[PDB]
RNA sequence: UGGUUCGUGGAGCCAUGGGGGAAUCUGGGCGGACCACCGCCUAAGGCUAAGUACUCCGGGUGACCGAUAGCGCACCAGUAC
RNA sequence: GAGCUAGCCCUGGCCAGGGUGAAGCUGGGGUGAGACCCAGUGGAGGCCCGAACCGGUGGGGGAUGCAAACCCCUCGGAUGA
RNA sequence: GAAUGCCGGCAUGAGUAACGAUAAAGAGGGUGAGAAUCCCUCUCGCCGUAAGCCCAAGGGUUCCUACGCAAUGGUCGUCAGCGUAGGGUUAGGCGGGACCUAAGGUGAAGCCGAAAGGCGUAGCCGAAGGGCAGCCGGUUAAUAUUCCGGCCCUUCCCGCAGGUGCGAUGGGGGGACGCUCUAGGCUAGGGGGACCGGAGCCAUGGACGAGCCCGGCCAGAAGCGCAGGGUGGGAGGUAGGCAAAUCCGCCUCCCAACAAGCUCUGCGUGGUGGGGAAGCCCGGGUGACAACCCCCCGAAGCCAGGGAGCCAAGAAAAGCCUCUAAGCACAACCUGCGGGAACCCGUACCGCAAACCGACACAGGUGGGCGGGUGCAAGAGCACUCAGGCGCGCGGGAGAACCCUCGCCAAGGAACUCUGCAAGUUGGCCCCGUAACUUCGGGAGAAGGGGUGCUCCCUGGGGUGAUGAGCCCCGGGGAGCCGCAGUGAACAGGCUCUGGCGACUGUUUACCAAAAACACAGCUCUCUGCGAACUCGUAAGAGGAGGUAUAGGGAGCGACGCUUGCCCGGUGCCGGAAGGUCAAGGGGAGGGGUGCAAGCCCCGAACCGAAGCCCCGGUGAACGGCGGCCGUAACUAUAACGGUCCUAAGGUAGCGAAAUUCCUUGUCGGGUAAGUUCCGACCUGCACGAAAAGCGUAACGACCGGAGCGCUGUCUCGGCGAGGGACCCGGUGAAAUUGAACUGGCCGUGAAGAUGCGGCCUACCCGUGGCAGGACGAAAAGACCCCGUGGAGCUUUACUGCAGCC
RNA sequence: UGGGAGAGGGUGGUGGAAUUCCCGGAGUAGCGGUGAAAUGCGCAGAUACCGGGAGGAACGCCGAUGGCGAAGGCAGCCAC
RNA sequence: CCGAGGGUAGGGCCCGUGACUGGGGCGAAGUCGUAACAAGGUAGCUGUACCGGAAGGUGCGGCUGGAU
RNA sequence: GCGGGGUGGAGCAGCCUGGUAGCUCGUCGGGCUCAUAACCCGAAGGUCGUCGGUUCAAAUCCGGCCCCCGCAACCA
């Protein structure tokens, strides 16, 4: 539930910023974190290879556990529901009975001081994670392994879920949060439920600064700058583009599809994303 | 204004010193090149 | 594809990145596509002085210089700066 | 060669004083319950005025300079990209 | 003899400019061969959030003392950061190392690359971060938390005593963290005292006073006191913390809880050790048995890992504590006490500058700490001033033009000019009051106005203390006094109306552009299913991201409001298992060379044969494009209407002589005495138009227009005055330039603009202050133009390759 | 106090018919549409037929000249 | 002290006028088409939305003041 | 300066490739209609801007001249 402020400022006009009415917690689990090692947009060779990127807010990296088939059958309690600056979806403390502790990303409508567990034989119920094979068809799943024991990699921004079409042999069908339709192994874990914080996307930063604080440095247009560097760049006053849009390197950059042509899964993607 | 020497005493040692010099197939071949002229100093005066 | 005088040329020979893939003398390579005949040679292991090149070094000698010359330096110079 | 300069990374430091007075909270009023209104509290902000600090708007001077970019007056930012 | 030749030497400009901040000097006395310049004294001025003091970096003897003055010092020099010599830097506790980790670097394992080399886990290195035990005074010509004195503390070794399941590079706890705001109590620091100590002073009209002037503390172990931080206790179960575990985590039970206890830190006290002014007398002696007390103000510092709120969600590792494992429990560890042991490097001096970076003793640049007092609303602002430090390493005169910086000016008041450029004006605080419009915040310090000193009397509330006195903090009312003037000096907005552009705060061409340019939140298209797309790399490997479509890349547009029309024929991209074309390869009709022959050898048609291209579609917030001629209405004029040609389709809404309009100062209206600009309209828009967005928009702007009020030396139109120069004298003494020069005017001539040729005219020889018309004056082998089968950046449906991709 | 009828309203759930699209099968020269046609779709295999899947919207028969609500209006079925 | 009024500054209401612009009423015999009255040749009317020289057209929902 | 145009009354074919003037509208006569238009049936009208040349022959090919739109006019 979005909140905004009052036109005191000419930035306050617009900004919005979430309710974390959701958050219990509001310091991690000290053996949870560990540090996030900034990189400004720079591989090894101490070159950018990610334009624009550097100068945010210092952060600590919170440990999530993407492979609860680790700890089958062990039921646990949801203990908190804290802030994470790594992701865009809340996360939850769990206390497992096992006297273990864990993060997960914390699906919608999930509360404080409920169980959750993981495995064959888990209720079909918000938290609880299974093989697809296990999930009943029509569910709405979240955090889903993409092959068995590899991790969880769909479906993990806030607001997203997956959703269960159907099965054919080893594998389930799953409509992605995309729009794209995906053979999906059965043995692959994932959570029951969607990804909360569902009203992120409503959020309007409101000024350049806050770009800023989250590491987004200035993009700078293609237009805006000379031959040398750019396609559309050049040009006696403003110009329009003058040929196919181009990005920085040359490749044309509206409808130029990038996928390659004969890569394996191909074989197992049944119908491209929607929209 | 403000110029562009700035000493710098680590600065120096680390940048063009004798072990900087000797870890690189180029840095060898400036002593390499020094010495065969008979350069008094191979490497720039630094007090550490 | 490289080497050769050979820049695709009638283009052999020597070498070899890729594919196919033998034989032991009645075996195999060469003589400028290729074939016959007539000859030369014995691949896919390796070693080998001398005659040849150079001059940091030492000596000998100049129809070589003689301090703006001769080495950048005749002198505390790869120095001062 | 990044001891100048541009960006990023790690780790420290700095920003006199004054002004404006958001949300929230409290009390009062209001209503079926509300919205909401008033007062007090509160202390938000690429908010306001202005030093340090960062700048370099206009003018004057300087022009074999004090200076291979400086000096004087004036002016921009000053809790933030 | 010439090459703007090379190297060196010496001229000219010239005794010329200059002598490096306009904070400022004068005299007396010394020294010496020599003194504006060295030393001393008195007077004067300058800094005082420094121009004073303490660190760091960098510098590297420049520090102290003696003896010197050739050169260095912009003059001088007896002086010096200069020459010569001798001396000088003292640590278990300060800083760094024998401790830890950050980015990053390196790198047993491992991976990759023609060679060289590139990666890379652990580990190791790496600091201004973590961790860790010394404070006060004295002493030297020069070092001092280092030497000395006093009082304290740490680690290592060995020993004794008491205690304990001891033991780790392994497990766990802790270390351990942001921004803004902020409580209580303290300390640093400061103000005052009619109290305490002090050499003295009484002037020039008055004062022997409850007078003046000076000072009135610093450190400290245990204990104690005040203020804080940190922390629940016991028990049963236990499958997790990669072995074990009595620890930690999880569940249950009892008790505790805004406490208390235990523990830790700050502050106060504290045995003890220190310090101690003015003034006088010669750094010292006295003062002095110095006194060392009370009240107030009070931190941004301390208690601290305190409290609250917010979102952008805020290092690691060691020290330390706990758990155990091998092992060992004659051990070993913990605690107390004792003796012993305790290494290496730095330490001088400069340090906003004459010792660092700028070729210079250069008005520039250089990070951290302390930075006193009074008054002005506050303050690190401003004026003066303490401690302290300076007068800036040429001076002395003169009193011209002209230049710079500054002050004033009769009447007028923008008439100046491209432009009010510049300079006036306004100016702080308190109160009154405040418009269009608006996104309801604002616009707003709108505008405009009143007040402001001093004296006496009355009174209201707060802090400390005690509730009172005292001190300090906010005030309220009444009556008076003086001046031209009361933020009496210094610091401190001119305002209003109306357009264009850009929403806004920001950003930029270091050193001629700060803007309307870039960025920006926001909108749209498009790519990407994760070993993602994309990017860097030959690769390995990285980034993307320890992210996962509410995400990540690319592109355009640029808050917000209302909107964004028509064309898919060409180019692009997307879809299309057909068809056409199509390389290597397959296939081998049919030939060919050679041989006696088996054979060996070469060419080779039909036919099968990818991507690409062709072909069929789709697609505009993809590249892009959005007509011509003729006629027509009952005054005229103009055409709602019609005809026909062409196109893929013929520009919609909105706007329009515009940052776009050529003709153009279009035409009309407004403003003005007068308006090529401005504003409002009209529409034949040379040549607007809808995300290279269209039309608007409150607020914002060192942006660019136009107008008005205020006020002025901008101007009519100039005058006077000040200081620094210019001028003169003493000292030191450049520069570009320069064929040589004994270097005049006119009218002609001349390669067409003559001091130099002709004719005439004029003119004694040589300087100094000035002015710039000429010497086609100086500077820079024109940066425009052309030429060179000269070069370089950039573009593309120029050519030809290559990466990459298929 | 005891009873009744009802598409009164709000929430969560859920059922079948049909249209469209996608995959498989089978199959050939047209389908569609109109007053008649043309555009359009179809040998790149359409229409018509069968099996499978996805998705949205509206609830046939009951149904009435019916019922409910203050009006606007309210119709598959189930529970609250 | 108050005080007619004068002056400086800023507001509010009314009237008059203004390049140009918007639609409106009216005017014997203009141009364009034919929307409505008959099922007016697409039943009409309607609130709203979008489009078009013009009357109007179309969408969504509503009314009978609808013919048969 | 370079480019393309001028043909029945209107707007366009024919010009390149010499002999053949064509399309829609309009106009004139008739028809339907009470009447007009729409609609149906017939018909007329151009010697191709002009002058000159090549040719057996010129709208056509080549030269002037008259005219009409269009593009250009840059470096200082
Ligand atoms: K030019
Ligand atoms: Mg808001
Ligand atoms: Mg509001
Ligand atoms: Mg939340
Ligand atoms: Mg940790
Ligand atoms: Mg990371
Ligand atoms: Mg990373
Ligand atoms: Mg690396
Ligand atoms: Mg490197
Ligand atoms: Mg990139
Ligand atoms: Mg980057
Ligand atoms: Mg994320
Ligand atoms: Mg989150
Ligand atoms: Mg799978
Ligand atoms: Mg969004
Ligand atoms: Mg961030
Ligand atoms: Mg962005
Ligand atoms: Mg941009
Ligand atoms: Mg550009
Ligand atoms: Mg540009
Ligand atoms: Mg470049
Ligand atoms: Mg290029
Ligand atoms: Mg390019
Ligand atoms: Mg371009
Ligand atoms: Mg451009
Ligand atoms: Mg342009
Ligand atoms: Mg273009
Ligand atoms: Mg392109
Ligand atoms: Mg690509
Ligand atoms: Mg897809
Ligand atoms: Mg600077
Ligand atoms: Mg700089
Ligand atoms: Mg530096
Ligand atoms: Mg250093
Ligand atoms: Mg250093
Ligand atoms: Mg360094
Ligand atoms: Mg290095
Ligand atoms: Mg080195
Ligand atoms: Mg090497
Ligand atoms: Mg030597
Ligand atoms: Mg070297
Ligand atoms: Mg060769
Ligand atoms: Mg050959
Ligand atoms: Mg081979
Ligand atoms: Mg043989
Ligand atoms: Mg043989
Ligand atoms: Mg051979
Ligand atoms: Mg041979
Ligand atoms: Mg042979
Ligand atoms: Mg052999
Ligand atoms: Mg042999
Ligand atoms: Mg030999
Ligand atoms: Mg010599
Ligand atoms: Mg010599
Ligand atoms: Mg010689
Ligand atoms: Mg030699
Ligand atoms: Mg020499
Ligand atoms: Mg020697
Ligand atoms: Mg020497
Ligand atoms: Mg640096
Ligand atoms: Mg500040
Ligand atoms: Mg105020
Ligand atoms: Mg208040
Ligand atoms: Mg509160
Ligand atoms: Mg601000
Ligand atoms: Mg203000
Ligand atoms: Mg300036
Ligand atoms: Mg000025
Ligand atoms: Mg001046
Ligand atoms: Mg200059
Ligand atoms: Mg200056
Ligand atoms: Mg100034
Ligand atoms: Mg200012
Ligand atoms: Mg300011
Ligand atoms: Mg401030
Ligand atoms: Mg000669
Ligand atoms: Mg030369
Ligand atoms: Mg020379
Ligand atoms: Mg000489
Ligand atoms: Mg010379
Ligand atoms: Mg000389
Ligand atoms: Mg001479
Ligand atoms: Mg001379
Ligand atoms: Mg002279
Ligand atoms: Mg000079
Ligand atoms: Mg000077
Ligand atoms: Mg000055
Ligand atoms: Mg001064
Ligand atoms: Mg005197
Ligand atoms: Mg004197
Ligand atoms: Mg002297
Ligand atoms: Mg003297
Ligand atoms: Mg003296
Ligand atoms: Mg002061
Ligand atoms: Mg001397
Ligand atoms: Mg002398
Ligand atoms: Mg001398
Ligand atoms: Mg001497
Ligand atoms: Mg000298
Ligand atoms: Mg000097
Ligand atoms: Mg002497
Ligand atoms: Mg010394
Ligand atoms: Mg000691
Ligand atoms: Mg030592
Ligand atoms: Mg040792
Ligand atoms: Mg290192
Ligand atoms: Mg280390
Ligand atoms: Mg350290
Ligand atoms: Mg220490
Ligand atoms: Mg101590
Ligand atoms: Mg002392
Ligand atoms: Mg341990
Ligand atoms: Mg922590
Ligand atoms: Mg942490
Ligand atoms: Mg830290
Ligand atoms: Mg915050
Ligand atoms: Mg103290
Ligand atoms: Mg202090
Ligand atoms: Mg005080
Ligand atoms: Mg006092
Ligand atoms: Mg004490
Ligand atoms: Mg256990
Ligand atoms: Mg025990
Ligand atoms: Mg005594
Ligand atoms: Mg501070
Ligand atoms: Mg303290
Ligand atoms: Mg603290
Ligand atoms: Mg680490
Ligand atoms: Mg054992
Ligand atoms: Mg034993
Ligand atoms: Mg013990
Ligand atoms: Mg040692
Ligand atoms: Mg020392
Ligand atoms: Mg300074
Ligand atoms: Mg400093
Ligand atoms: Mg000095
Ligand atoms: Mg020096
Ligand atoms: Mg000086
Ligand atoms: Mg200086
Ligand atoms: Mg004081
Ligand atoms: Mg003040
Ligand atoms: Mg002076
Ligand atoms: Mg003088
Ligand atoms: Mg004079
Ligand atoms: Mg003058
Ligand atoms: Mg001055
Ligand atoms: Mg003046
Ligand atoms: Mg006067
Ligand atoms: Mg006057
Ligand atoms: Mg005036
Ligand atoms: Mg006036
Ligand atoms: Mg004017
Ligand atoms: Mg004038
Ligand atoms: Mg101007
Ligand atoms: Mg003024
Ligand atoms: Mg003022
Ligand atoms: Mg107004
Ligand atoms: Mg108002
Ligand atoms: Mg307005
Ligand atoms: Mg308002
Ligand atoms: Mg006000
Ligand atoms: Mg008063
Ligand atoms: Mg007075
Ligand atoms: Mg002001
Ligand atoms: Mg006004
Ligand atoms: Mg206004
Ligand atoms: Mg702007
Ligand atoms: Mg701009
Ligand atoms: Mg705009
Ligand atoms: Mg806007
Ligand atoms: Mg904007
Ligand atoms: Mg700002
Ligand atoms: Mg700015
Ligand atoms: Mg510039
Ligand atoms: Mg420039
Ligand atoms: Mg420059
Ligand atoms: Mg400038
Ligand atoms: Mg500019
Ligand atoms: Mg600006
Ligand atoms: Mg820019
Ligand atoms: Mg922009
Ligand atoms: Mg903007
Ligand atoms: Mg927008
Ligand atoms: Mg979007
Ligand atoms: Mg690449
Ligand atoms: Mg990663
Ligand atoms: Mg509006
Ligand atoms: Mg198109
Ligand atoms: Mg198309
Ligand atoms: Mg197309
Ligand atoms: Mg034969
Ligand atoms: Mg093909
Ligand atoms: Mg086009
Ligand atoms: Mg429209
Ligand atoms: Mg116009
Ligand atoms: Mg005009
Ligand atoms: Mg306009
Ligand atoms: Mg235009
Ligand atoms: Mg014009
Ligand atoms: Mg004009
Ligand atoms: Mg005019
Ligand atoms: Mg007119
Ligand atoms: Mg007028
Ligand atoms: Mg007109
Ligand atoms: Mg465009
Ligand atoms: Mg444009
Ligand atoms: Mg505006
Ligand atoms: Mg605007
Ligand atoms: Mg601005
Ligand atoms: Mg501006
Ligand atoms: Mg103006
Ligand atoms: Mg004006
Ligand atoms: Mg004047
Ligand atoms: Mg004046
Ligand atoms: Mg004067
Ligand atoms: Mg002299
Ligand atoms: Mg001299
Ligand atoms: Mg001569
Ligand atoms: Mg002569
Ligand atoms: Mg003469
Ligand atoms: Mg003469
Ligand atoms: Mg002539
Ligand atoms: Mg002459
Ligand atoms: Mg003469
Ligand atoms: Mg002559
Ligand atoms: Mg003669
Ligand atoms: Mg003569
Ligand atoms: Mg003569
Ligand atoms: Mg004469
Ligand atoms: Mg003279
Ligand atoms: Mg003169
Ligand atoms: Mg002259
Ligand atoms: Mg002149
Ligand atoms: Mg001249
Ligand atoms: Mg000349
Ligand atoms: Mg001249
Ligand atoms: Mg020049
Ligand atoms: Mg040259
Ligand atoms: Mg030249
Ligand atoms: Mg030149
Ligand atoms: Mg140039
Ligand atoms: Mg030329
Ligand atoms: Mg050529
Ligand atoms: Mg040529
Ligand atoms: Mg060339
Ligand atoms: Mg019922
Ligand atoms: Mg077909
Ligand atoms: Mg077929
Ligand atoms: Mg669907
Ligand atoms: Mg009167
Ligand atoms: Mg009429
Ligand atoms: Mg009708
Ligand atoms: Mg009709
Ligand atoms: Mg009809
Ligand atoms: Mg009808
Ligand atoms: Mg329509
Ligand atoms: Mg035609
Ligand atoms: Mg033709
Ligand atoms: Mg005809
Ligand atoms: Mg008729
Ligand atoms: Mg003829
Ligand atoms: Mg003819
Ligand atoms: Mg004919
Ligand atoms: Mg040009
Ligand atoms: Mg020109
Ligand atoms: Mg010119």
């Amino acid at each position: 539930a979005v909140k905004k402020f009052k036109p005191y400022t000419p930035s306050r006009r617009f900004m919005t910023v979430a309710d974390f009415s959701e958050i219990t917690k509001t310091e991690p689990e000290k053996s949870l974190v560990k540090p996030l090692k900034k990189t400004g947009g720079r591989n090894n060779q101490g070159r950018i290879t990610v334009r624009f990127r550097g100068g945010g807010h210092k952060r600590l990296y919170r440990i999530i556990d993407f492979k609860r088939w680790d700890k089958v059958g062990i039921p646990a309690k949801v203990a908190a529901i804290e802030y994470d600056p790594n992701r865009s979806a809340r996360i939850a403390l769990l206390h497992y009975v096992d006297g273990e502790k864990r993060y997960i990303i914390a699906p919608d409508g999930l509360q404080v001081g409920q169980q959750v567990v993981a495995g064959p034989d888990a209720p079909i119920q918000v938290g609880n994670a299974l093989p697809l094979r296990f999930i009943p068809v029509g569910t709405v799943v979240h955090a889903v392994e993409l092959e068995p024991k590899k991790g969880a990699k769909l479906a993990r921004a806030a607001g997203t879920s997956a959703q269960i079409q159907g099965r054919e042999g080893d594998y389930v069908i799953l409509r992605l949060p995309s729009g794209e339709l995906r053979k999906v192994h059965g043995e692959c874990y994932a959570t029951v439920g969607a990804v909360g914080n569902a009203d992120h996307k409503n959020i309007v930063l409101g000024k350049a600064g806050r770009s800023r604080w989250l590491g987004r440095r200035p993009h700078v247009r293609g237009a805006a700058m000379n031959p040398v560097d750019h396609p559309h760049g050049g040009g006696e006053g403003r110009a329009p583009r003058g040929r196919p849009p181009a990005s920085p390197w040359g490749w044309q950059t509206k409808g130029l599809k990038t996928r390659k042509r004969r890569k394996p899964s191909s074989r197992f993607i049944i119908a491209r994303r929607k929209k | 204004m403000k110029r562009t020497w700035q000493p710098n005493r680590r600065k120096r040692a680390k940048t063009h010193g004798f072990r900087a010099r000797m870890r690189t197939p180029g840095g060898r071949k400036v002593l390499k090149r020094r010495r065969q002229k008979g350069r008094w100093r191979l490497t720039p005066a630094v007090r550490k």
